């Protein structure tokens, strides 16, 4: 046992378990050249470098997995939600850590990964003939999330058979249950809009379905947690 | 055994029909001699699926035009194709003063001259193009739909004041050159809806592949 | 003027062909490229990329697909039992269609490498067993009953101990050239045999699920090598 | 480390046993939530269980990192995978295990490693408040597992 | 994820688990002395080195075991069946890999083990009246294998609770699946027959019975792959 | 707070619409598919006030050429603009043989092309341009008119013998740059009352700026 | 022909942009400027009268 404390937060999380750096890069500032050349980006350190630990969501022996848009979930709460809204550039790394709290007397496993430019596509109706782009509740679910209707090609027609292929981290409760992944700043553009375009999205799937002999607590917290690794602005409003 | 069949130039490069322009000499479609057609390298089918296979691409095109009669006939008419960069306005007449614009690349060749050939920049303004787009271009929706990627509008048309002699068939092939990818992501397993977003089946959502009877009996 | 002849493919149109052609835009500056994290080379950096392997490629039920990624083990099984068998066939039909390393494959008309199954027990932290994975290589079918099968190449695996082990295919080699209805691909032939035996019965405590599922990863080797394309897609793009 | 009473739920007097340990079965389906908890050391809750815990209350403010653990003691012939989050302060509890994923959490495997390690980055128990009277420096900074 | 590719074959096994190396030898051709001084024996390093994959078998809730015998289970199937039958005298180390494809909500645990000179015993009539020597089914089982009768006597009188003090490796679900066996020539001749005396026996029996709770594909498939290290023959007929 | 955004040419600088011309293809305005536009920067509103901040100013303009229809639709016709260097006479037919002179720099564009854009020099025979001018330039009030501070004549047509086809509006925008400035002189507080002088309404005259109670009450 | 693709913003009139054009009057020599007493650089010279 190690509690990490990095700000106003201290989560006693494992000693140094092993954590997924994305597409092996580790978040950084920038050199000294982006979509601003004469607007030097404040970078904050202050408030805006914590931990923030998300609403724990419960598994179910039925959950059909869930997932977060970054930026936008902290958007919300947070003095990272206080920057995210009033300024108009944005560039930021991160750095999420997914918990299970359960028993050796339960079982599953979670695969927990980030997809960059995750982009929905609910029913299109019903069989398949409505050009309905998604409402504006799976394009951004705020810090709660929301909840996968077709696990199986995670909402967007593309098969989970293959989204290791992703940075991702496996979570089997038999083996562990802390997984941690270093997201860095992925874009087509050094400074993008920290409110409309989300980066990516973190999904966080029950690949293999939760179980427990009857008689034990049925539903697993998994408590997501991260830290907002050199955030960047410009200009504010 | 070579791993060079296995690049992403070698995966990407093969010059694709993209493009079918039709002129009709009287009838429906294209009752002037002339269309716009937009560079969208989803002109050729398994496209799609396969550039989708990464989220940030960057590549040149090589766009070859093999212009002829339905019947596959060669003629002696001169024709027009011009290249309109995303920004400036297209034409919308047999003389809509766009076609004399020359900020507009034009390129004239007989059809009797062999395929005319040209390429084609990374236009867009971005690093890299995008297929996904999660959010929105800061009533309608507009989501997923990423705005520079445009690459801009070819327009075909018979030169001349009047109406061709002949009907034609324009046919537009593309290969991508110098191709870079970024952020591999997973394979489409359902088809396609619209080509505009992703959206599919929710219903006929079938397996990513056949399946057996039981997991012992092979 | 400088004296030339002109040879055969003169005016010719070689969709394959790559020479060149002139710039639409001569003086434009295509906005340089930045810096994007994780850019690809070669697809066999992707083939070896462990993705979850439909062994189970058995429900096709609309709402059960997700089951389709594992394949159980439990207490009803008696030592000695057959758990399930796939083969060693990365491109044709079948459970590796689940995987990235097989849906590539689909766009190449030949290859040959090693592979790299892994086995992912998920169960109770208290279950405990001996299964047994054997790999049987072309020709010889799959071993009459669990004995005979580990006369050869197999690895007990014991979750009691390691919850995860990784088996090595050898090589296929989807080369041996065929000609089918019509559809005259090159047919494996070489198709390995990989069978999971119950060794010991599913072990478990008063209090733990008497029932787990394993999940199956696979990817290819670094010999992995793939040669000529073919754009086989049955999902194509639709107009609207 | 001392154990965390996350189950603790069972009051009754002969089953005080059970707080010690959270279950889980095969009735639970892919996706389903398992637990959860806050990273909150002092107050009441989980924690007062362990001596981290017991100790606090005999302290007025603190702050550190934190270091959960969790040990499957199911059968051995037992696998799966559980996915454990963390949520810092504000972010309420992910709504499904999806979104999740999308924050920092560990994909825990027993059928490979009978015992995976989380470690809460920092809490900071120093946010002065004043509920009815008991005007006691209150978390604020409640993490989320 | 990395498959072995030696031969038009390619099993993708593994990266590199625990391999048991039978006896602590590699199987290796010959010095320079043998049951033939003026006949230098050709060594098929064509066809006959590369990978077979016998038919799987399945694994079920009451498998008693199975076993296989070398050489006879390949000289049916293969270019290496074709040498060990047009050729007269035989020498040949191996290598077995016993694979096995099951999810993380099973259970089981498998020993797999090499004994040389397996010499099998049938019921001996009913109750052990009758010098019945067993059919040339027991004796020489093709590739597919046979299954144990009495799995605790290993039909031969023998205790399977011994069974260890072979070239074994164990195969607990929980922990792994794939396991192999590198076993090198073992005979009290140099070349030896390579259709009537079998060198040695591959057996594989579940001592720990598998099991999921109900709703899991009851059978787990176990996938036998070999390779032939160091094959020699001399004079074809 | 780089004080770069204070600089003169960062204050000036910024293309701003300066003219409008109008092609209706029948009605009252311009019936001759023609007309001539006098270079005058105060075409932008807030230009005036600003400019006027200073007695002498010295620049170069780039003007830049949208043109389209009243629907803001592309169309194949093309156009010329010329350019009447202030010394030579301007157009006052469709074919006043004025077009024709070479020292009148013509620019021939299509709608299809991008917008048209040159650039003009400091005109002025003089040091610099003045926006005031205390006298006369040595019947009629000719006061406060400085002469030399023309920079010219744009002349917009359809080219060709015949009308255009379809109406066209062309916007003209002016960006100038490289700018120097002198004597600063007191920010213009009073409306406007005509393009030539600086007459106020002689009885409407309203503060600097908003007013208030009393001095103690804020 | 040397190799060009073209990126998104051709054909583009960003009325900020600055890049250039042609002079209309190439051969035009501009009078010289002579010199002009209290020349102003910056505006923020004249917010601190």
């Amino acid at each position: 046992v190690a509690q990490l404390t990095i700000g106003n937060s201290t989560i006693t999380t494992q000693e140094a378990a092993n954590i997924i750096v994305g597409y092996g890069e580790w978040p950084s500032y920038c050199s000294d050249s982006d979509a601003t050349a004469v607007d030097k980006p404040t970078r904050p350190d202050v408030s805006v470098n914590r931990f923030y630990t998300l609403d724990t969501k419960l598994w179910e022996k039925s959950s059909k997995g869930w997932y977060w848009k970054f930026p936008d979930v902290l958007t919300e709460t947070g003095v990272f939600g206080q920057n995210a809204q009033f300024h108009y550039l944005y560039r930021s790394g991160f750095c999420i850590h997914v918990q299970c709290n359960a028993s050796k007397f339960h079982q599953g496993a979670l695969l927990v990964a980030i997809l960059p430019e995750y982009v929905i596509g609910t029913v299109a109706g019903g069989t398949g003939t409505e050009d309905s782009h998604p409402p504006y509740k799976q394009t951004q679910p705020g810090a709660d999330g929301f909840e996968l209707q077709h696990p199986y090609v995670l909402d967007a027609g593309i098969p989970i058979s293959q989204l290791t292929v992703c940075p991702h981290q496996w979570i089997n409760l038999r083996t562990n249950n802390c997984a941690t992944i270093i997201v860095p700043y992925i874009n087509a553009l050094p400074f993008d809009s920290a409110l409309n375009h989300c980066n990516f999205g973190l999904l966080v799937v029950p690949i293999s379905p939760l179980d427990y002999d009857q008689g034990a607590t049925p539903v697993i917290p998994i408590t997501i947690t991260l830290a907002p690794m050199c955030s960047e602005f410009a200009g504010l409003r | 055994h070579s791993t060079a069949e296995t690049t992403l130039d070698s995966f990407f490069s093969r010059a694709g029909l993209v493009g079918e322009i039709d002129l009709p000499l009287e009838g429906t479609t294209n009752p002037n001699g002339y269309a716009n057609w937009d560079i969208d390298i989803t002109g050729y089918a398994q496209m799609r699926r396969k550039v989708e296979l990464f989220t940030y691409m960057r590549f040149d095109a090589e766009f070859t035009f093999v212009a002829c009669t339905p019947t596959g006939g060669v003629v002696p008419q001169l024709l027009q194709y011009m290249f309109v960069p995303p920004g400036a306005p297209k034409p919308d007449s047999r003389e809509s003063l766009a076609w004399q614009t020359a900020t507009n690349p034009s390129v004239f060749v007989k059809l009797s001259d062999p395929p005319a050939q040209v390429s084609v920049p990374f236009m867009s303004p971005a690093s890299a193009y995008q297929w996904f787009y999660d959010g929105y271009p800061t009533k309608d929706l507009e989501y997923g739909a990423c705005p520079n990627n445009m690459m801009g509008t070819f327009s075909v048309r018979t030169v001349g004041t009047s109406k061709s002699k002949y009907p034609l068939v324009v046919r537009i092939y593309m290969r991508m050159k110098h191709v870079r990818a970024w952020i591999p992501r997973p394979m489409r397993n359902q088809n396609y809806l619209f080509k505009a977003n992703p959206n599919y089946a929710g219903n006929s959502i079938k397996p990513t592949g056949a399946s057996r009877t039981a997991i012992t009996t092979l | 003027g400088f004296p030339t002849e002109l040879k055969p493919g003169t005016n010719q149109f070689l969709t394959t062909d790559d020479g060149v052609s002139a710039p639409i835009l001569p003086n434009f500056y295509p906005t340089p490229c930045i810096h994007i994290p994780g850019e690809v080379r070669n697809l066999l950096e992707l083939c070896q990329v462990e993705t979850i392997l439909e062994v189970n490629n058995v429900p096709t039920n609309a709402t059960s697909l997700m089951e389709r990624l594992r394949f159980p083990v439990s207490a009803q099984a008696g030592k000695g039992e057959l758990c399930a068998v796939f083969r060693a066939d990365p491109g044709r039909s079948g459970p590796w269609q689940s995987t990235l390393l097989g849906q590539l494959c689909g766009y190449y008309t030949q290859w040959s490498g090693s592979l790299e199954v892994t086995f992912m027990f998920t169960g109770s932290f208290m279950a405990t067993g001996k299964m047994l994975i054997a790999y049987t290589p072309p020709g010889g079918p799959l071993p009459k009953d669990r004995a005979t099968a580990m006369l050869g190449t197999h690895v007990i695996w014991d979750f009691g101990l390691q919850s995860s082990v990784t088996l090595v295919i050898p090589w296929i080699s989807n080369t041996h050239y065929r000609a089918h209805a019509r559809d005259g691909v090159f047919d494996y032939y070489t198709t390995g045999l990989v069978s999971i035996w119950y060794q010991t019965n599913y072990v478990v405590p008063i209090g733990a699920p008497n029932t787990a599922y394993i999940i199956a990863l696979a990817a290819a080797q670094k010999n992995f090598t793939m040669k000529l394309c073919k754009d086989a897609s049955d999902i194509l793009q639709t107009g609207t």
